[PDB]
């Protein structure tokens, strides 16, 4: 249950920066990638289970993401609203 | 009554409901008090704005020579729009991925 | 089992056939483009309401929602938007 | 006889691929046990719909394209083409999200 | 005139209950009492909106707690928390 | 025929639960508002005053003086990292930056 | 009069200022027109917004409260005039 | 000849005290021309408070200088000590104002 962040892989970390338009990626990148993914789920995943917590369920509907990604200035089109 | 139940979207010459806009405007506790111009004007704003929008994405679909608007058309027609992309630069819209943007020193030296 | 979740997929469609006669779109589309109209109608809502509440008013006339989206809309987006507010509302107030 | 590409034009090959393409990158099982584990130390014994987790992962993908895009222009910017953890950080700075 | 209401008496006194001897400016008073006016707005704007997310029309302690768990950022939320439910035992329990 | 006792000292606060309830009565935020919620509110608003006119007061010492200005309150905010947080898109008048010098920039 | 050439007003020193309270040790010679360039814009987009709410207002003077609308709307909340 | 400094030690000298001081740098007369000479594009005959010329200062000083550290930041991480129009669009750019 430590390896679920190694579960973002060297070449899925490379195919995002691909589609971000980068050329050439440093072996430190990834390890750094993966930090910062973590910590933006971290805020994001925080922010949707307070709403699932005031909302007295258990489960984690596709409206608390979006509330939480709106609540924190990245709106998400297609999941309700 | 004895009346024909003229709605006011088409009272207006709109499309988009002014009954449920306005009605939105009411439940949405945004004032005490919300007249008849207010959810007009709103829809016909709300109306112009789909309106161009889906224009931009049927010209994309129409690009890609495609008929049926996907989310990657409403993604380029947002985002090649300056004006759109002012609207919606702090907003993801889902299954769209980005622009076709090629750095220039990226690219190799064909001279 | 009654409940029906209130969506404005219709009107889009409606403009899309007015606007493109012969182009469908997807139901993930449908819900970017429902989800683009709640997302501006809040905004535009939250605007006038706060302008309201600024003014010491309690009633959102359709100049509040002028003013708001004079503020919301980047320029020229809003000046067209303004005038087919305005020619609305005058349709509106002077029909059948 | 075997044939053989230089680096840039495979690379901008994968740069224009991907841009193209419109699907989920990162792969849904480890993002989605990468999402349990995330969660669980909140709260535990928590549950999931599918589409919030898609939508978990729309919104990474799409957060992590546009910081490699300014990582991107972070290391164009200072005579590279070589992304490094200088630019991701240098990106995260002026964004605002370091802290 | 009409009277323009303040925080500024209330800010003073919660500054006598952390500094006995220090005073405070009205520039400074401004500020304080902006950051009041601001920090109320966001408060009960997100919690408006989570009783609009949960189709209820009543503002309770809840839901300004879990407008609190959301804006203030860790341990600023949970003192925060800890402080508010404090005081609304000493307010039911008067 | 009672003592008025106010729902501040009720509640063993300070800041008006009499006011807060009529601005979220006023503000336009629900249809119906609890007394639970503007105890709770006066109560977050008071510890994060209380604690902000701590760290400000804590600067005016450092700074030897009596009397805060904008720039301890600046300081106090800037100073600590969680209300860095609370307060990273807000601009405080007269307040200035931190004196901050990065390290290429000095000499050797 | 039509007011013209106060983008000028924002003197060379003044921009050195700025540029010391933000730390720079060395400054270019183009940053002067640029910095003139960028703080147009960003008077441009906040004084848009304030005339805005001055229209609204049924006036025409700029009140503090409607810059502190502005520049809170646009996401810089300015304390110290209000809110 | 007279004592002259070194460049740096009068530039860090100048970091410090202005990182210290609190007061407007821009002058106030020529900001309120400028400021009038912006408003005049969206309406005429515009009157300002003298507060509302005072936030606009105070909000456009602090902008500025954020920008300023912003594109410090990019100056150093291009091993320079110089900012550059360079440095001020890429900080605009991944801030998002462009
Ligand atoms: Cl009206
Ligand atoms: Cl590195
Ligand atoms: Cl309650």
């Amino acid at each position: 249950l430590r390896d679920n962040i190694q579960g973002i892989t060297k070449p899925a970390i490379r195919r995002l920066a691909r589609r971000g338009g980068v050329k050439r990626i440093s072996g430190l990148i990834y390890e750094e990638t993966r930090g910062v993914l973590k910590v933006f789920l971290e805020n994001v995943i925080r922010d949707a289970v307070t709403y699932t917590e005031h909302a007295k369920r258990k489960t984690v509907t596709a409206m608390d993401v979006v509330y939480a990604l709106k609540r924190q200035g990245r709106t998400l089109y297609g999941f309700g609203g | 009554t004895r009346a024909k139940a003229k709605t006011r979207s088409s009272r207006a010459g709109l499309q988009f409901p002014v009954g449920r806009v306005h009605r939105l405007l009411r439940k949405g506790n945004y004032a005490e008090r919300v007249g008849a111009g207010a959810p007009v004007y709103l829809a016909a704003v709300l109306e112009y704005l789909t309106a161009e929008i889906l224009e931009l994405a049927g010209n994309a679909a129409r690009d890609n020579k495609k008929t049926r608007i996907i989310p990657r058309h409403l993604q380029l027609a947002v985002r090649n729009d300056e004006e759109l992309n002012k609207l919606l630069g702090r907003v993801t819209i889902a299954q769209g991925g980005v622009l076709p943007n090629i750095q220039s020193v990226l690219l190799p030296k064909k001279t | 089992r009654k409940t029906r979740k209130e969506s404005y997929a219709i009107y889009v469609y409606k403009v899309l056939k007015q606007v493109h006669p012969d182009t469908g779109i997807s139901s993930k589309a449908m819900s970017i483009m429902n989800s683009f109209v709640n997302d501006v109608f809040e905004r535009i809502a939250g605007e006038a309401s706060r302008l309201a509440h600024y003014n010491k008013r309690s009633t959102i006339t359709s100049r509040e929602i002028q003013t708001a989206v004079r503020l919301l809309l980047p320029g020229e987006l809003a000046k067209h938007a303004v005038s087919e507010g305005t020619k609305a509302v005058t349709k509106y107030t002077s029909a059948k | 006889k075997p044939h053989r590409y230089r680096p840039g034009t495979v690379a901008l090959r994968e740069i224009r691929r991907y841009q193209k393409s419109t699907e989920l990158l990162i792969r849904k099982l480890p993002f989605q046990r990468l999402v349990r584990e995330i969660a669980q130390d909140f709260k535990t014994d928590l549950r999931f719909q599918s589409s919030a987790v898609m939508a978990l992962q729309e919104a990474s993908e799409a957060y992590l394209v546009a910081l490699f895009e300014d990582t991107n222009l972070c290391a164009i910017h200072a005579k590279r083409v070589t992304i490094m953890p200088k630019d991701i950080q240098l990106a995260r700075r002026i964004r605002g999200e370091r802290a």
